[PDB]
């Protein structure tokens, strides 16, 4: 399980910091550029996520589909291709991932702008990406997608790991029940266990988790003798409110730039893993991956990306 | 060999066209380049606002009022000004590491790629890989991945074994294909192929147990050799 | 002349029901070009060309030929 993008945000910098007050928006114009870099530093992640989500999940030049029936020799993957009834169509597997995963913000001006790629679309990559996968060998990464029989595509891949493909054709049915059976208890792994997601749930919720401390910000005194910004205008005469939102206004403008700059660190954490997926849906996935436990441990064959809000599923 | 040359030389010219026009494929060196000096402008004009003090100019606010009072007011500078700093300063540190990422990534692709021969998939660029040639660009470098791409496909009946006295044959390299009726051995990535022999097949097993293995006849080097 | 995305409230852009590929990004899957006298257009971005492996258990295609790529990086 791997992050790939984070909830993209963008925050007015203004409207945050002064609320329906041109008294203080006017102050905030003798802090330069602080407002409008803030908005340059945002866009720079907010930019980059759809770059991620566009390097890890379309990695192939066309959309391939599932021939209409299956015969793989017995491999079943009906649990983990595309479900054909359901009106979004994601395989089994992603639906017990996206029912563990999970204007508030929006009233200030944290704006939770839509990932570019509707969910609806990683389901279709991640369905190209696995249907030449099982139908066209490793090939598909390389140039045009090759047919190949499924049984004489894991015929290779022991050869990839040194296993002579003799003893495939021969186990073929045995190798067959042990795959489904494992594709079964996948199932229950993500079912029965909450904490498996953790990853993705640690990623959406220090994103939550922030936006709650910095809408919380609002409400601090910062020295100020109240936290409504017109409070300080309705009591005190403007001359010496100055002063009085200038702490207001320096609490709250550091107070974005102390979020502007965990998103930024935490974003730079994200952009090292969505590369690690990248590479790993390019090397794995598209190939076959001949570095020990990159692709998880044991000799790998072959791995199935999975969507995951905001983040990639890989079974290896 | 001369078809590949041509391939060879011939895509070498079609890149001295691609960046001629090009300006965006220098995108990512281009942005690098932009970030810095927009920061760095950024800093700068940071020196000519007021941070709430009563003028953007050092001396200015000395020589209009008496020093007790501008150590008041050169607060509201300095402290302008030195937060200004530590932002700048904090992005710089945090948009090195960006580049130290993309330092090591091609650090990685140079001693890999361009030094070795990439087994990787995808990582020196699509296509199974062949070498790089690394050209410096300014605050950057720039590989050219020569990269072995398939072209024409024919489909082809195949089957995983061969069944010849009740032995399997399995191919040592490649797999038993057929046009539609004698069957070949092949190398995977490129179409050649060969009567299928003994040299081609290694014999395990026996019919029973494959699925798909079908009936054919596979040539022995060594029983013409004898009969004389 | 007015439409509802999913992204919010667009404006000046005639909505086509084919479906291209995505070129000024929006949101939500809408993207947005140039071409048809011309006008702004928005639509459901095609990912990618859509393609069917024609799959069948003896069914194997090998490539006869080949092309060597120079791709700057
Ligand atoms: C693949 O497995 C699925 C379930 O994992 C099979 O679907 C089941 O099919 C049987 C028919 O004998 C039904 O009784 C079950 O209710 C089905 N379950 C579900 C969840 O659909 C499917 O038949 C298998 N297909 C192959 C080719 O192995
Ligand atoms: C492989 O493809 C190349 C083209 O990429 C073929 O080379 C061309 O052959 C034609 C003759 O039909 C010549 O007119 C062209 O000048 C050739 N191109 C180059 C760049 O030399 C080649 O014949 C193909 N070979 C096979 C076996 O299919
Ligand atoms: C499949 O390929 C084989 C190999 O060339 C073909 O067999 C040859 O066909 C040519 C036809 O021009 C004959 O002149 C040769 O005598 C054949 N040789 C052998 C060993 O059979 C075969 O005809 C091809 N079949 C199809 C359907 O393409
Ligand atoms: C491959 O050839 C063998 C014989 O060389 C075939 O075996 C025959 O199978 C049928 C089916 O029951 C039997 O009635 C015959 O008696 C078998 N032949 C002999 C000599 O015993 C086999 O069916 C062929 N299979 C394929 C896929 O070609
Ligand atoms: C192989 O068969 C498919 C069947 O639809 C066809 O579309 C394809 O063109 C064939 N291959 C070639 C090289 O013509
Ligand atoms: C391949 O699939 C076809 C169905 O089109 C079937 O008739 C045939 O027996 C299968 N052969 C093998 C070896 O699975
Ligand atoms: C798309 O087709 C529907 C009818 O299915 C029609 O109502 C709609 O106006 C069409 N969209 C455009 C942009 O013409």
């Amino acid at each position: 399980i791997l992050p790939v993008s984070m909830t993209k945000t963008s925050v007015d910098c203004t409207m945050y910091i002064c609320g329906d007050s041109t008294e203080c928006s006017n102050l905030l114009l003798q802090y330069g550029s602080f407002c409008t870099q803030l908005n340059r530093a945002l866009t720079g992640i907010a930019v980059e996520q759809d770059k991620n989500t566009q390097e890890v999940f379309a990695q192939v030049k066309q959309i391939y589909k599932t021939p209409p029936i299956k015969d793989f020799g017995g491999f079943n993957f009906s649990q983990i291709l595309p479900d054909p009834s359901k009106p979004s169509k994601r395989s089994f597997i992603e639906d017990l991932l996206f029912n563990k995963v999970t204007m508030a913000y929006r009233f200030n001006g944290l704006t939770v702008l839509p990932p570019l790629l509707t969910d609806e679309m990683i389901a279709q990559y991640t369905s190209a990406l696995l249907a030449g996968t099982i139908t066209s060998g490793w090939t598909f990464g390389a140039g045009a997608a090759l047919q190949i029989p499924f049984a004489m595509q894991m015929a290779y891949r022991f050869n990839g790991i040194g296993v002579t493909q003799n003893v495939l054709y021969e186990n073929q049915k045995l190798i067959a029940n042990q795959f489904n059976s494992a594709i079964g208890k996948i199932q229950d792994s993500l079912s029965s266990t909450a904490s498996a997601l953790g990853k993705l749930q640690d990623v959406v919720n220090q994103n939550a988790q922030a936006l709650n401390t910095l809408v919380k910000q609002l409400s601090s005194n910062f020295g100020a003798i109240s936290s409504v910004l017109n409070d300080i205008l309705s009591r005190l005469d403007p001359p010496e409110a100055e002063v009085q939102i200038d702490r207001l206004i320096t609490g709250r403008l550091q107070s974005l730039q102390t979020y502007v700059t965990q998103q930024l660190i935490r974003a730079a954490e994200i952009r090292a893993s969505a590369n690690l997926a990248a590479t790993k849906m390019s090397e794995c996935v598209l190939g076959q991956s001949k570095r020990v436990d990159f692709c998880g441990k044991g000799y790998h064959l072959m791995s199935f990306p999975q969507s995951a809000p905001h983040g990639v599923v890989f079974l290896h | 060999q001369k078809l590949i040359a041509n391939q060879f030389n011939s895509a070498i010219g079609k890149i001295q066209d691609s960046l001629s026009s090009t300006a965006s494929a220098l995108g990512k060196l281009q942005d690098v380049v932009n970030q810095n000096a927009q920061a760095l402008n950024t800093l700068v004009k940071q020196l000519s606002s007021n941070f709430g003090a009563i003028s953007s100019v050092l001396n200015d606010i000395l020589s209009r009022l008496d020093p007790p009072e501008a150590e008041v007011q050169i607060d509201r500078l300095i402290t302008g000004r030195l937060q200004s700093l530590q932002t700048y300063v904090t992005q710089q540190l945090i948009r090195a590491a960006e580049i130290r990422a993309s330092a090591n990534l091609a650090a990685t692709k140079m001693s890999e790629c361009v030094l070795g021969q990439s087994k990787r998939v995808d990582f020196c660029g699509k296509g199974y890989h062949l070498m790089s040639f690394p050209q410096s660009a300014p605050h950057g470098v720039v590989f050219l991945h020569v990269t072995y791409v398939p072209a024409q496909e024919k489909n082809f009946t195949t089957a995983p074994a061969i069944c010849h006295d009740g032995k399997a044959h399995f191919p040592r390299e490649g797999v038993f294909v057929s046009n539609g009726t004698h069957w070949f051995v092949t190398q995977r990535n490129f179409y050649e192929p060969q009567i299928i022999t003994t040299d081609n097949t290694f014999v395990s097993g026996n019919c029973d147990v494959v699925i798909g293995i079908v009936n054919n006849t596979v040539y022995d080097p060594l029983q013409p050799e004898l009969d004389s | 002349n007015v439409f509802q995305t999913r992204a919010g409230c667009l404006i000046g852009a005639e909505h086509v029901n084919n479906s291209y590929e995505c070129d000024i990004p929006i949101g939500a899957g809408i993207c947005a070009s140039y071409q048809t006298s011309q006008s702004i257009i928005a639509y459901t971005m095609s990912l990618g060309a859509e393609n069917s492996v024609a799959y069948s258990n003896n069914s194997i295609a090998i490539p006869t030929n080949f092309t060597i790529s120079v791709t700057t990086e």
